[PDB]
RNA sequence: GGACAUGGGUUAGUCGAUCCUAAGAGAUAGGGAAGCUCCGUAUGAAAGUUGCACGAUUUUUCGUGCCUAUCGAAAGGGAAUCCGGUUAAUAUUCCGGAACCAGAAGGUGGAAUCACGGCAACGUAAAUGAAGUUGGAGACGUCGGCGGGAGCCCUGGGAAGAGUUCUCUUUUCUUUUUAACAAACCACACCCUGAAAUCGGUUUAUCCGGAGCUAGGGUAUGGUGUUUGGAAGAGUUCAGCGGCUGAAUCCGGUGCGCUCUCGACGGCCCUUGAAAAUCCAACGGAAG
């Protein structure tokens, strides 16, 4: 593969035959990011998209509502905002009634 | 290669049909290494006292084709 | 002073997030186990499903069956609501030993589930038993 | 400890949470007391030989213990000399199982 | 002679292509043109490879509901392999040893009756999820300084051999290996207590703090490092013997060093920085 590019990221290692050889290291995985905030979620190991399948179900999602897709702070804010908006609709309906 | 530290499970995995060959290594540190070849993984066990090592030689099933140092 | 026994509130943290709970007992004075504004709250983990008269009685009972959850959470984690639910069987059953003994915890959960099923059968606290979308 | 990190065997007879487990220091017996009010007495024979796996069999299921507030047997103790069991209940009753 | 003649020589589940898309190209629908042909690319197309599901079978003549091209990258995206040995010529391909990925069914053991714990961040051997609805990875500019690691370079001893040596020179030169992979452990973002300026913490570079500081306790992410396995049985270097047998293959110290990579920042941006294949998760509660 002439004209080395970003794919050909080689690291030199010392072999047991007292020889220096280059090993191709793949790009590191990225931890999933929260949908709303955009900050990476906590508790999800950063692996490759294909390697994520091998992990167990509990190892990829946090045991909470919207866990693994929305951050806990975002989850708390979303839960609070929905309750307040529901109360406003209830308050407005009573006044309109 | 899983390093195995439990003699009893080394015995049961040897009796299980997946085991094919076993090798015994005697290093300079007077330690005995039991290497068991399985379908996918090579299980090794390090023991330090000879009498337990010899007792586990005769505890291994005779069907297993054990071999001495390489 | 907005927190009183029998008041309906919502949990905003933990695994049981967004679940409506009823304040069984207030521990706002603080405790060694929970050095904060904690209180014992019992909520519903699986809200009852819609009941159709055409469906069988066993199917209706299975749909109406609800799994309760009793835990102690901080005041900040909780979110008080105007509504309040009071039950005779839910008074005096909350104690430190109840949470301490695992067998007592299971018995308390069974009693709470039995009380909730009776309330659902009586057609009361429909808003409390109904799941909330968030 | 010489078999695996996972438990060698699993036993799930108790109808309530298993409270206490105790092994007799000399005799090859052990006991398990739970809140169900029943105590399971098992015999565990340990053999130093590698081939001989431990022989665990039930021996007795002690009953007739009071259960108070969903709590029955709280703790069990083995006699240092013979197969005698001290069982503590929630009602303040101590049963000497000779 | 790269000439001539005669034979030999290129071995892959893991390396590339194959798959995806880019700017564009391009057939189809339609419309032009006497015409060789041209325009046109979801366009006024009935545009669905078995589009999908439902049903004791419905006047044994099918009803109801839902959702609505192809080419173009051997430098972009992407499942997976290392070491030692081996040829006259081929090696991540062959030999020996050791792994990994994808898909496929049953079987065995374990787990729940649609699992628990922790205030919490979240954790664990498991812990069903239809239609329908979303979210994430892929997937994203450039520059500077700092931190981390590896290799290389430098060097102190130790060992080995070869030197030089009237004398001096514990001296001169050379070498001193651990792979993929698999195990256990090893630190900036968030949570809990807390309410702060007499401002504190702190960068090489002053950044943050009642939108909750310092401090204490946690949680996750492990870049890495520790201990092994692999593994000495291999390789290398010295001694020998006639393939065999001996030994050693060690302990450091390091630096604005060079090379490569990762982390944490700080700017400049402006035009705020490809797409798709592919994989995962959430909401949802059909069914049992």
């Amino acid at each position: 593969l002439a004209y080395n590019t970003r794919s050909n990221r080689t690291r030199i290692i010392k072999t047991p035959g007292n020889n220096i050889r280059y090993l191709h290291i793949k790009k590191l995985g990225t931890i999933p990011r929260c949908g709303d905030t955009g900050v990476p979620l906590q508790g999800i190991p950063a692996l490759r998209p294909r390697e994520f399948a091998r992990l167990s179900h509990n190892k990829k999602t946090v045991q909470r509502a919207y866990g693994g897709c929305l951050s806990a702070n975002a989850v708390k804010d979303r839960i609070v905002r929905a309750f307040l908006i529901e109360e406003q609709k209830i308050v407005k309906q009573k006044l309109k009634q | 290669p899983r390093q195995i530290s439990d003699i009893k499970q080394f015995l049961e995995i040897a009796r299980r049909k997946d085991a094919t060959s076993a090798r015994i290594k005697k290093n300079t540190n007077k330690d005995v290494k039991f290497k068991l070849r399985c379908s996918k993984y090579l299980y090794t066990l390090v023991v330090a006292d000879a009498k337990k090592a010899e007792k586990l030689r005769q505890s291994l099933p005779p069907d297993l084709t054990v071999t001495e140092v390489g | 002073k907005i927190l009183k026994p029998g008041k309906v509130a919502l949990i905003t943290r933990g695994r049981f997030a967004g679940k409506k709970v009823v304040i069984l007992q207030a521990i706002d004075q603080g405790s060694k186990s929970h050095p904060f504004g904690h209180a014992v709250v019992a909520g519903v983990e699986r809200y009852p499903l819609k009941v159709t008269k055409s469906m069988g009685a066993k199917r209706i009972a299975r749909r109406s069956r609800v799994k309760p959850f009793i835990k102690v959470v901080n005041y900040n984690h909780l979110m008080p609501t105007r509504y309040a639910l009071e039950l005779d069987n839910l008074k005096g059953l909350i104690t430190a030993d109840t949470f301490k003994e695992p067998t007592q915890r299971s018995a308390a959960r069974k009693t709470v589930k039995k009380t909730f099923e009776e309330k659902y059968q009586s057609g009361k606290s429909a808003w409390f038993f109904t799941p909330l979308r968030f | 400890l010489d078999f695996s990190s996972k438990p060698y065997k699993n036993l799930r007879y108790h109808s309530r949470a298993l409270r206490d487990v105790s092994y007799h220091p000399s005799l090859p017996l052990f006991c398990s007391g739970s809140d169900d009010g029943d105590v399971q007495v098992f015999h565990g024979r340990v053999y130093s030989d590698l081939l001989a796996n431990p022989l665990i069999v039930p021996l007795k299921i002690l009953r007739n213990h009071k259960v108070v507030d969903n709590v029955g047997v709280l703790s069990t103790c083995w006699h240092p000399k013979e197969a005698w069991l001290f069982s503590a209940g929630a009602g303040g009753e101590i049963r000497m199982w000779t």
